[PDB]
């Protein structure tokens, strides 16, 4: 994947009005640059090795390139073989609008849930084509927007097992694992409350707690495929710690692409305000 | 040249501000953040010759603390600072301007949104037990017709909403209200009474830490409010 | 055996329904996909706890056959299982739209729907055995099959019926059991000889060159035909018990979504196309190294050659690929390119099959080639990196092949 | 709550023998080791209105150092502590009293075998020497005839018989012998002079530091002895 940007800038950037110019621009330059370049390049190579002819060619099969007239970064590198590029045109099979190549990263990766899938292969796109201020608003926009979504979807997946282990007299014990912990506040909260209780092997979606709950603890969890009691739930919402969920299902990934991309994702100091 | 000790007590909190230094000739002392977010300014009794860099401030004051007062500083054959005494002599190699960041120009402070008096007792007290209580944040805002500066911890809580630590600067009379938050790690004044300005409009908003020996200027994070 | 233990050499192939494949015919066969029965099968089990298709502890009450020829739905429903009786399907009403209690099943896959209910397991899994008997599969697929399908009907034929049933799939009366699935060696495989099968998931898993976040049946029909089914409420386990009519059509939909994808790939005419070009039985097409020694025997048969003996070498892993390193940077213009047949295109470079090679010469460091600072290791015969020299007026049979299979892509592209 | 800097004292002094603290609405301060091997008590004139735990005492004590001893200390609205300065306001959190261990009941003493007094500067030397000499306990015992102080390295010697340190506490006139073992860091009292009341019986005994302002207690590991 060679980076030539020199061409462009060397070109002169000011003379391309539409990025199909740019496009086309780049594709003679790398229609008169393959055929020569690596025929010689690899003319010494089929001699050195001594062999009829040399079969060995590339091609130019992929582009990519930020939108003329956006500050998007266009193209970054996260880790080997996780990145993602605003492709214009695969194999000579040209795009209107450029499609977003993405790899790598938790866009594809069902470990977290579908929404929030949604939420960075969006982000991606507006870092790589809008720029910095799109993404900041696009950031507060989404943490507003994550507050008041139903808890179902927002709540981790876990399996509960073993569970007369790590209790004691109904209140956690030694080395109380976070979902049990949270069957386990369940388990107190409903103590009383008519419900079946949570059995050995069950699914539980988990919803963490900040500290100072009634329930004294950092997390509760609830059967699978079931909803939280009606009279508890109102208490578990106003108390619920979706902060560090967050974080941990949308932040992780941008802070590894802008550290990567000379990017920023939320910023609290001036450098203008000042001179 | 000759610097007093109330200069070497401003150039220590410039160190504090930022590591370098740039020192032009006249009699204006000035530099910002690494990253920008604060920026100390002040004017000093001496003059100054000829323009340098430093990138260690703190070590070449704790060097200077160790020879007269009346010792000549100056610029060496060798391109280097050089520090003449009654007795002894000081080669402090001179920084690159490039390598440490550089201001250009004060700021023409506009008109205040707010204007607000802090004594030194006050702040000195804030600072303290700012480390003590863990508070990162600081809400300046109005409450029952009072303004007022308030604490907030914004690991534990990001909405900002707990109060931590309250202490009111004085009366407010006006309907135009305003919270504007600063982070604990950006201001470094020294102790004094001091003055408050604070201008905003719209997203842009600063503040001004005003004193009798230099004026500051810090910044707003975005989240802070304003209704003018 | 003989000739090995003596310490002599033996050559030719040592498979023999290749050799009998290939003399018997000899010549390019043709063929008609129309007369071939293809096969395809789907099975629902309610259970408690997920079926695990090694045990088969649980009933099956949902088995759903598709029959190429006959172009037939053959349903098997279970109506009095021990989960609770339940009622009987209705064609005309699942055809209709699900607001008045349906579930959008298209008319004309109604119109071949062959739907027959049964009271007990055993005269179900009976009729399924005959209808096997008197349409015999020549090839037996379906989505994810040799994992939950097959060894699951297999497993409970043996249970309930019993060997002397289980084995009456083949045609010749042999189902062997294969156990090892090696690959955290959780699973087991089955073949029934005389029927091939070939798992859809592999194939498209193999021969798509996609990658998807999860391979599941749905995603995948969704990304292939843009068809999706009605969504669904509750555990699948209790489905059968709630809404059984929904589940039977929902099974109906599954082998379809299956027949659709491939409509749109027409990987089974791949799979006959691949066994009738290489002269092989057909679930070779699951392992490369059958197919290519059939291509290449047939080849050098056609040239009268004899391919040697399968020489017996330990494994000695050689190093991987050199990945580069990447500076985690914003690239904005980035033109990125890869070469067509790296490796195969090599082939025809270095010219290596076994009797081309032709000695060794003095190793340089690899940097030394890198820069091109070495000099030529041979003049008169071809050089390669690793040391070793090889012909270059001695065409190898492995870059004939080469050529004949890239020729034959050539022309089938014009 | 307006408290007096003595008093501040006194309970940071407090601090060492346990991080915590559970300061029940009354008159009397009490506070014992977090393995159960020193307690401390005491009575002060600021009267306490509702019963508080608190887990830091050195970070509140030093948040107290910074303001006003006029400050009025109660509890807020959500059940935390909230201290108001003249000026200012500040909101100290405050633990369950079930996780901060505290003594339950007041402790009184029964009986001392033999009453004895200790001045100021004897247990000021012993703790100045303690870490410099490296000792690591220590014992009161009858030798000549008369009550001793003998600092012993168990580190090096099992058996506790090399003297480090030797002091005549005072007279003895009785019959009853003992040998009370004690570790330095087991007893932190402030510097003053106390009255010692030591008592023993089977495997069981105290040794008492009575204070002007607190008293402390500490106990003597099973190398004790005491023959009546």
């Amino acid at each position: 994947y060679v980076c030539v940007d020199k061409v462009i800038e060397k070109v002169g950037l000011d003379r391309f009005k539409e990025q199909n110019d740019l496009v086309e621009f780049m594709n003679q330059f790398g229609k008169k640059k393959m055929e020569p370049m690596i025929d010689v390049a690899y003319r010494e190579l089929c001699d050195y090795m001594n062999n009829r002819e040399h079969l060995m060619h590339m091609d130019r099969e992929a582009i990519s390139c930020p939108p003329l007239g956006s500050k998007g970064v266009g193209g970054f590198w996260k880790a080997k073989k996780r990145y993602a590029l605003n492709v214009y045109d695969m194999e000579d099979k040209r795009f209107a609008e450029p499609h977003l190549k993405i790899m790598g990263m938790e866009t594809q990766q069902s470990s977290t849930p579908k929404a929030v899938q949604e939420a960075l292969e969006e982000s991606i796109r507006r870092i790589l084509q809008e720029g910095e201020e799109s993404v900041q608003e696009y950031y507060k926009n989404f943490e507003k927007e994550y507050r008041q979504l139903d808890y179902k979807v927002i709540a981790e997946v876990k399996t509960a097992n073993d569970i007369a282990k790590y209790d004691d007299k109904g209140w956690p014990g030694f080395k109380c694992p976070f979902h049990i912990r949270g069957v386990l506040t369940y388990r107190r909260a409903v103590s009383g409350l008519g419900v079946a209780p949570i059995l050995d092997g069950n699914k539980v979606m988990v919803l963490p707690l900040r500290e100072g709950n009634p329930f004294g603890d950092k997390c509760i969890a609830w059967p699978s495929g079931t909803e939280l009691p009606k009279e508890i739930r109102s208490d578990v919402l106003s108390w619920i710690d979706h902060s560090t969920l967050f974080q941990k299902s949308f932040v992780k990934p941008l802070a590894g692409m802008c550290e990567s991309a000379g990017m920023d994702y939320e910023e609290k100091a001036s450098l203008d305000f000042l001179f | 040249m000759k610097l007093s000790k109330d200069t070497t007590a401003l150039l220590k909190n410039f160190a504090t501000i930022n590591s370098g230094i740039m020192l032009k000739s006249g009699q204006f002392i000035m530099t910002r953040a690494v990253n920008g977010t604060t920026y100390a300014e002040a004017n000093i009794s001496d003059v100054i010759d000829f323009d340098v860099a430093i990138y260690d401030l703190n070590g070449f004051l704790g060097i200077l603390s160790l020879v007269n007062d009346d010792a000549e500083i100056s610029q060496s054959e060798d391109g280097n600072i050089k520090i003449a005494d009654a007795r002894s002599t000081i080669f402090w190699p001179a920084a690159d301007p490039s390598t440490v960041v550089a201001p250009n120009k004060p700021i023409p402070f506009p008109v205040a949104s707010a204007v607000t008096e802090i004594k030194a007792e006050d702040l000195q007290q804030l600072l303290r037990v700012s480390r003590g209580l863990q508070i990162d944040t600081i809400a300046i805002t109005v409450k029952e017709g009072k303004i007022v500066i308030n604490g907030f911890n914004k690991v534990e809580d990001s909405a900002l909403t707990r109060v931590k630590y309250s202490l009111t600067l004085g009366d407010y009379d006006g309907e135009n209200t305003f919270n504007f938050i600063i982070n604990m790690a950006n201001m470094k004044m020294q102790p004094g009474n001091y003055k408050l300005l604070l201008w905003a409009k719209g997203k842009q908003g600063a503040a001004k830490f005003e004193g009798e020996h230099a004026n500051y200027v810090v910044a707003l994070e975005a989240d802070s409010t304003h209704d003018f | 055996k003989r000739m090995e233990d003596i310490g002599l050499e033996a050559l030719g192939m040592n498979d023999f329904k290749l050799a009998y494949i290939s003399d018997t015919y000899g010549s390019e066969i043709v063929y008609d996909r129309k007369f071939v029965r293809v096969a395809n099968c789907d099975i629902e089990v309610t259970g408690d706890k997920f079926p695990d298709p090694m045990k088969a502890e649980y009933e099956i009450d949902a088995i759903t056959h598709y029959d190429s020829i006959d172009d037939r739905f053959y349903v098997f429903d279970l109506l009095n299982s021990m989960y609770g009786s339940v009622s009987k399907w209705d064609a005309k009403l699942a055809a209709k739209l699900d607001c008045e209690g349906g579930d959008e099943v298209p008319q004309e896959i109604l119109d071949r729907v062959i739907y027959m209910p049964f009271d007990n397991e055993r005269d179900m899994l009976m009729e399924y055995i005959n209808l096997w008997e008197q349409k015999r599969p020549a090839i037996f697929t379906g989505w994810n099959i040799e994992g939950f399908a097959v060894p699951y009907i297999m497993n409970r034929v043996k249970m309930i019926l019993g060997e002397r049933s289980m084995k009456r799939f083949s045609p010749i009366g042999r189902v062997k059991s294969k156990l090892i699935q090696n690959m955290y060696g959780s699973k087991e495989i089955y073949s029934i000889d005389g029927v091939s099968i070939l798992d859809y998931l592999d194939l498209y898993k193999k021969f798509a060159f996609t990658n998807l976040p999860s391979f599941s049946l749905e995603s995948v029909a969704q990304h292939e035909t843009k068809k999706g089914k009605l969504p669904y409420d509750g555990p699948i386990n209790k489905l059968r018990e709630t809404n059984h009519q929904r589940y039977i059509s929902y099974n109906i939909i599954d082998v379809e979504s299956v027949q659709a994808i491939d409509k749109i790939r027409g990987f089974i005419d791949l799979v006959l196309s691949m066994s009738y070009y290489a002269k092989m039985p057909f679930s070779g097409v699951m392992s490369p190294i059958k197919t290519w020694d059939a291509i290449i025997f047939n080849s050098l048969k056609g040239e009268h050659k004899v391919i040697p003996q399968q020489g017996s070498h330990v494994k000695q892993s050689f190093p991987g690929a050199f990945v580069f390193e990447p500076k985690p940077i914003a690239r904005r213009y980035i033109m990125s390119f890869d070469l067509t047949s790296l490796y195969p295109s090599i082939i025809r470079q270095v010219n290596i099959s076994p009797e081309t090679i032709r000695g060794q010469f003095k190793v340089h460091p690899i940097h030394e080639y890198i820069a091109g600072t070495a000099p030529k290791p041979s003049d008169e015969y071809s050089c390669s990196p690793n040391g070793w020299m090889y012909d270059k007026h001695q065409e190898g049979i492995i870059p004939k092949e080469i050529a004949k299979v890239f020729f034959q892509r050539k022309d089938w592209k014009k």
